[PDB]
């Protein structure tokens, strides 16, 4: 069934899962064109497939040549994520393969299903959730590397940088979806928050600042007093 | 023209055929009915006045054999039965003619309703979805379920219809996926039509014969497997004309003949928007389109 607040803990079971999220496969900007009408202009795109229990991020850069000369782009879209998702569990081990694929959107679920389908065993689920994961691409490192791919590309990182040397799967993912939620209610501010003081840096193989416990306890206060004021600020409390 | 005798009416009971009906009495005088057209199947039905649960039936073919019912007062239902021995059965009904105990089989003569739901509807292929090989005529009830309801638990009992399903690897080609779920012509012409149903009659007679299960006995399986069929059509963007068409026909005296006060569960609200409204097929069941707006606009 599907995924929600009250079956919150088997994410970080030992049972290997992938949460899948489509938002960014599909991105545009629109414009005017020279007769006053409006038109798209599609940028590189990335499927977000996270297994929340490791940090292992697949992120499938999706390059603007994989729309030309299509149709439905936006029903596109979700099949294409379909289509490289299977295929990355099939390049998979067995050992490794997920149990479970979790999608971030419902319309994810009958796309998946069908390219799945040589998987009868694995579980494909909705979510109740409303996961941040849209914000990836105001991570720095992941947007450059979506932005700059001139080709299609798998890039494979941690998101979770060294944070499981100390803290639990639990805590890992609890301080992720805390950062996305503040970058996507007021990325300014949030990033603010995360590189206000110059002395703590991002080592070249991390997304993230080298935060100290203390640090991380403070900057996780900071991004919560942001999304509780964003909430202010919108809904006038 | 052909004969149904019956040894008796022991209980009372609400006796069907085809889309007539009438009224026994318990140790009412009947004896059968008459007149029963040559040249389409029929099915003769029954609803017990005490328990309304369970309608049950018997399709069968007159050109096939002598058929007769009689009460199995142990098994407590209504049987059909063959009568091998010809000159027995011509004398018991040609008494039952003289006393004038049957009814007429009440057919007007400009009603082509019967054979309209009927059209391609075989008495051989029904055989094949019930499986009861000794006998020439088949039950049905309305517990009855399907061999696609069972995978999802009496094999011999089950109705075998042709399984139709939407996400599986029979309906979907290895990288085709998103073709395929979105246009099902591949899976209708390819897989159905020429696969399994060999053409476009038996592919009909299958399901006008659903339908009619699941009208006469309020048979949900046969009820899913008949808005699947019509699905499978109308979810393919190339279908031959000749089918659209005749589909068109089929769809308009089905909704014509439902009862009013069963359109609730008989018919599927999603399948038929989508059907009417969204599907490739769209603007291609002008007559179904057009009765289903006067009669059910609720529905859509
Ligand atoms: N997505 C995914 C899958 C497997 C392993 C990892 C960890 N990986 C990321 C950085 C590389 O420099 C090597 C280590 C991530």
């Amino acid at each position: 069934g599907a995924m929600n607040s009250s079956n919150y803990a088997e994410l970080f079971n030992n049972d290997i899962k992938l949460f899948v999220d489509d938002t960014n496969v599909y991105r545009v900007t629109v414009h005017k064109t020279f007769e006053g009408n409006v038109a798209t202009k599609a940028i590189n795109g990335c499927i977000f497939t996270l297994n929340p229990k490791t940090g292992h991020l697949f992120l499938k850069i999706i390059h603007t040549s994989v729309w030309a000369g299509q149709k439905r782009l936006s029903q596109l879209a979700k099949w294409k994520t379909a289509e490289e998702v299977s295929a990355l569990v099939r390049s998979l081990p067995k050992e490794e393969q997920p149990k479970q694929i979790i999608v971030t959107r419902k319309a994810m679920l009958d796309p998946l299903e069908v390219h799945m389908l040589d998987f009868p065993n694995i579980a494909i689920r909705p979510t109740e959730l409303r996961l941040p994961f849209s914000a990836a691409m105001s991570i720095d490192k992941l947007s450059d590397v979506v932005m700059k791919a001139t080709e299609p590309q798998m890039v494979l990182f941690n998101i979770y940088d060294d944070w499981l040397d100390r803290i639990s799967s639990y805590t890992a993912f609890s301080r992720l979806t805390l950062l996305l939620r503040a970058l996507k209610t007021n990325e300014e501010s949030a990033k603010m928050i995360l590189l206000s003081d110059p002395t703590i840096t991002i080592k070249s193989y991390h997304l993230w600042p080298s935060f100290t416990d203390e640090q991380w306890i403070t900057i996780e206060s900071q991004m919560r007093d942001l999304i509780l004021t964003e909430y202010g600020r919108k809904y006038n409390v | 023209m052909n004969t149904v005798p019956f040894t008796s009416a022991p209980i009372e009971v609400t006796i069907g055929i085809d889309q007539y009906s009438f009224n026994v009495k318990e140790n009412q005088p009947f004896h059968g009915i008459k007149d029963i057209p040559i040249g389409h199947v029929h099915v003769i039905h029954f609803q017990h006045a005490d328990n309304s649960s369970m309608r049950y039936g018997y399709w069968f073919d007159c050109r096939m054999g002598n058929f007769y019912i009689q009460y199995d007062p142990k098994d407590g239902l209504y049987k059909m039965m063959e009568e091998r021995d010809g000159a027995k059965f011509e004398n018991i009904v040609h008494n039952f003619k003289e006393r004038q105990m049957m009814v007429s089989y009440p057919k007007i003569d400009e009603d082509d309703t019967w054979y309209n739901l009927t059209e391609f509807v075989q008495m051989d292929k029904i055989r094949k979805i019930v499986r009861k090989d000794e006998n020439q005529f088949s039950y049905v009830d309305s517990s009855m379920t399907t061999v696609q309801e069972n995978e999802l638990s009496d094999p011999a009992h089950s109705l075998n219809y042709t399984v139709i399903n939407f996400k599986s690897r029979e309906a979907i080609r290895p990288g085709h996926e998103m073709e395929d779920f979105l246009d099902k012509s591949y899976y209708l012409n390819t897989v159905m039509l020429q696969g399994i149903f060999k053409n476009s009659s038996n592919y009909f007679g299958e399901l006008q014969f659903a339908f009619l299960n699941a009208m006469f006995f309020g048979n949900y399986g046969s009820s899913l497997q008949w808005h699947a069929m019509i699905e499978l059509i109308c979810s393919s963007a190339t279908v031959p004309k000749h089918m659209l068409d005749k589909l068109d026909e089929i769809l308009y005296y089905q909704i014509k003949t439902l009862p009013e006060q069963y359109s609730d569960i008989l018919l599927n609200e999603r399948v038929w928007n989508i059907c009417l409204y969204s599907s490739f097929q769209k603007n291609s069941l002008h007559n179904t389109e057009k009765i289903m707006e006067n009669k059910y606009p609720e529905l859509l």
